[PDB]
């Protein structure tokens, strides 16, 4: 069967709030950031940033979340698009994503309605679900990839129709456009199925101008959003997430209680940091309690620096945030804290996967330390420290 | 007096790190196994699961 | 709503983004074959503001207590939309960009943020001294922002660093939890009666709380839970 | 925000920074010799 | 100096312990990923004879 | 350059100032009447523009590597043209006034000129991290410039002047005969490869070659031979 693109989207009653989470596997995006099933997260940068690494990350880590993947490329180059399906090939995440293609070289009709296109995929997984790993699933993920390109080939196609042009020469409906094929993209209630589709639109800036038409407009219509700092980028910290202006209105609630649990503090404590970082360049002029704050923030920061290709189940990445967020790895040294957490997954991978279990299983829980967990995670922590 | 009492502590406290190297020594060892077996068994489950997509 | 005002019931109107509304009139006027008006905007833009605003009114026979909602295209306060509603409003609030990003999620600009109804006949004669003060300072702030920004705090004078210092303290003061805002914030939400704001704003300005570092105004109600907080980190 | 306003902006704060990049480095010549002062002085109070 | 001496030999033993611990532990971390790299070869190449078995 | 690269053969494409190309496409679109489009640009900007550098790609045949020169108009890297640009490179060289005035006619500024391969996945672990040492070096270089002129290279701390002098070896170092050039300078041209280039630089950042002066590494090739020039 086919499905008509360019349809209305379900409607308001015809939804409910997001509730059950989406497993990025990026400390940053799952610690700061949670993203429900059927929410609207903006993923925003300045060009060369991390953006289509980040969505591809995301893509990788729902290979056993009963997830269905939709990577939409407008106005790529072949080369990109060509270098994306083969990493997704090579990981595996190949079986279960359909990845359409609206390339700068194909015309200025198609990256107009493959977003479209793309959408009554996730519709039709909306509605009437497929078959995955023996299981019926009904929870679609779709990236829509640039749509500034999207928004330049509809500002081609309305020019050379002859449409009156408006702000930044852009047609009057472009606002329309967005909100047509992003609002289909919605958490249904029960009645109408439950299914969920969410969607992770990306924008590429201009010498991080948050404030152009596009931009605004597309942060205005989605729930979320994730600016992508070019100077962190060229930091070394390879997730740059902009933590003190990034947010997700909804989420909040659809996200593990562990999780939360464990990532309020951490928001505190990063929060604190970024308070601090005007006070970093005097040295010795500080007490003990800001230089303790300074220390904490620089160690989950790098703690957040998470190489591409290495997503992180949630169980581990609640026990580290847990380990770092105790003062269990105060005495650490920063530049370490990376391989420091290898070490300690590894560790957890072999020593203590039925920890990894017990969280995994008791994640749904309220508290999330409950005493054996809390315990058997100290146990271990401690003994990885021991054999450090 | 002093001198007495502090050279006993010292043979009692290296004593204590001796006692305290074995049982680190010690820990090591299962953890060192018990590392091992589940590194075997990983492998193993994820071997069945190989064969059992090829099939 | 009309209905409902003119058998006498009161009326609490919340319309939500106009400028939605005025943007799909420009789009269907663009489909129309009307000319574009300034950015791309219909040519009837005054007229289909004033057709429907002017229906928004409190009368003799009832009155309509409403709240409307307006989204800025870009961060452009000159567009031909926000300019057009601007005139049809008795009470103006402005949201930067800069305050949202500054974590104070108010984010409402006092320098740009007016009222008719701020008449110290209507609202008192505390209130409105209350309020040309909190505008007049962070109006010294608004002029030494450059200054700030490049000499540093250094050179200021000591009275224009006292009204730096409490402009700043101000402007984190009025940042307040919002009880909507627990699905992604811990603060609880905090209710501040007017009475108690005029209270907690002119004891700031007396000069009570000067010691208080700034940070203990972010996320707090009146100047009591400031000062419980203060006492509390001792 | 008329294209010739940041213009006039644009160079004046040129100008502050060629102002202040004379500032820091004339203060360094001064603080160079102070430091020299500061040495030279030492003896004479370090003796006695 | 022998309460120093003392406290100088208790951390020197414990930090030579705490060194063998992890010596060791390497060993047997680095034996056994070896082992699973070997299942994870032999468990690609049992499914390698699988599909020549449907073809 | 299609013919060649059906046959196998890799081929280097030169394009002088693909901004005149942009710009040609502009006043074509403006003469056949369409809508200007946000400079008064031509309306198929990006559509014109993946026509082109699109049939620029590595097939299993052949592969065809463009090198194409950009002018910015004026100096905004955020205009349509420069952006569109941007959009469709791999890699970025900027060659500037000054380095060049100094007698380094490779006078690549290592700052401004990035590479998206330049990454541990494709040019190995090695390399990305030799890349990363030479452009902290080299960004601390810059950055105490101002304390140098104000100054002086006295009130540089320990292991600091060590870090400007190193700067500056390895900077001198960056120069490479040409054999294009061997005629007018009288200096043989030398092929380093990109192994033998990483292993050269990562030996000069360990602290080899520290005795040797500022000079010997100038118009120089591998490690070996700036030993070489310094033993005779
Ligand atoms: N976590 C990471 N670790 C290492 N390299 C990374 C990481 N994230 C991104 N990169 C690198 O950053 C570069 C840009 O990645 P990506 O393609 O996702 O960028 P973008 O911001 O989405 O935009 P564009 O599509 O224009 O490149 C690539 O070379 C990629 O390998
Ligand atoms: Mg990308």
């Amino acid at each position: 069967k086919t499905r008509p693109i360019e349809r209305i989207a379900p409607g308001v009653i015809t939804r409910k709030s997001v509730d059950t989470p989406v497993q990025t596997g990026i400390i940053a995006i799952d610690a700061l950031i949670p993203i429900g099933r059927g929410q609207r997260e903006l993923i925003i940068g300045d060009r060369q940033t991390g953006k289509t690494a980040v969505a591809i990350d995301t893509i990788l880590n729902q290979k056993g979340q009963g997830m269905v993947c939709i990577y939409v490329a407008i106005g790529q180059r072949r080369a990109q698009v060509a270098q994306v399906v083969g990493t997704l090939e090579r990981f595996g995440a190949m079986e279960y994503t359909i990845v359409v293609s609206a390339t700068a070289s194909e015309s200025a009709a198609l990256q107009y309605i493959a977003p479209y296109a793309g959408c009554a995929m996730g519709e039709e997984i909306m509605e009437n679900g497929v078959m995955l790993n023996g299981q019926l699933v009904k929870d679609a993920l779709i990236v829509y990839d640039d749509l500034s390109k999207h928004a330049v080939a509809y500002r081609q196609v309305s020019l050379l129709l002859r449409r009156p042009p408006g702000r930044e020469a852009y047609p009057g409906d472009v606002f329309y456009l967005h909100s047509r094929l992003l609002e289909r993209a919605a958490r249904l209630n029960e009645e109408y199925g439950g299914g969920s589709l969410t969607a992770l639109p990306v924008i590429e800036t201009q010498a991080n101008d948050v404030s152009a038409y596009i931009p605004t407009n597309v942060i205005s219509i989605t729930d979320g959003q994730i600016y992508l700092e070019s100077d962190l980028f060229n930091a070394g910290q390879r997730p740059a997430l902009n933590v003190g202006i990034s947010v997700s209105r909804v989420g909040g609630a659809a996200q593990t209680r562990a999780m939360r649990a464990v990532a309020g503090k951490l928001k505190g404590e990063l929060a604190q940091f970024r308070d601090l970082a005007a006070f970093a360049q005097f040295a010795s002029d500080l007490d003990a309690t800001t230089k303790a704050q300074i220390e904490r923030g620089q160690r989950l920061q790098e703690l957040l620096k998470q190489p591409q290709y290495q997503p992180l189940p949630v169980e581990d990445q609640v026990a580290v945030l847990y380990a770092a967020t105790n003062n269990y790895l105060d005495d650490v040294p920063v530049p370490l804290i990376t391989k420091w957490r290898d070490d300690f997954l590894a560790f957890l991978r072999t020593a203590h996967p039925e920890v990894r279990k017990l969280i995994y299983d008791n994640r749904l829980d309220r508290k999330f330390p409950t005493p054996e967990v809390k315990e058997a995670l100290e146990a271990a922590i401690k003994e990885f420290k021991a054999t450090s | 007096e002093q001198l007495a009492n502090a050279r006993r502590d010292y043979e009692a406290e290296i004593a204590r790190a001796r006692q305290e190297a074995a049982k680190i020594v010690a820990q090591a060892q299962e953890r060192a196994k018990q590392q091992e077996a589940e590194i075997i068994a990983q492998a193993r489950r994820e071997a069945e699961r190989l064969k059992e997509e090829a099939r | 709503a009309e209905y409902f005002r003119d058998e006498g019931r009161d009326i609490l109107l919340f319309i939500d983004n106009i400028f939605r509304f005025v943007q799909a009139g420009s789009e269907v006027s663009s489909l129309l074959g009307r000319m574009p008006s300034q950015v791309g905007y219909q040519p009837t833009l005054g007229t289909e503001m004033g057709e429907l605003q002017e229906r928004i009114t409190s009368t003799k026979r009832g009155s309509i207590t409403s709240m409307q909602a307006v989204y800025v295209p870009a961060d452009d306060y000159t567009d031909p939309a926000p300019a057009t509603v601007f005139s049809h409003l008795d009470a103006t609030i402005s949201l930067e960009r800069s305050i949202a990003e500054r974590a104070i999620f108010p984010a409402v600009d006092p320098l740009a943020s007016t009222s008719r109804i701020l008449d110290p006949n209507i609202v008192g004669e505390e209130h409105y001294r209350v309020a040309q003060e909190v505008k007049r300072v962070l109006q010294r702030y608004k002029d030494l922002k450059d200054i700030i920004a490049i000499l540093g705090m250094e050179e200021l004078s000591d009275e224009d660093k006292l009204t730096v210092q409490r402009a700043r303290k101000i402007e984190l003061f009025f940042s307040q939890p919002f009880t909507v805002a627990q699905q992604f914030t811990g603060r609880p939400g905090k209710y501040v009666p007017v009475k108690k704001t005029v209270e907690s704003f002119a004891r700031l300005l007396n000069g009570e709380g000067d010691h208080i570092p700034e940070s203990f105004f972010y996320m707090q109600g009146d100047f009591d839970d400031v000062l419980a907080a203060y006492e509390a980190s001792q | 925000p008329s294209s010739r306003e940041i213009k006039r902006r644009i160079r004046s704060v040129k100008n502050v920074a060629q102002i202040t990049r004379a500032m820091e480095m004339v203060s360094a010549s001064k603080m160079r010799r102070a430091q020299r002062n500061v040495l030279a002085t030492r003896p004479y109070a370090d003796r006695m």
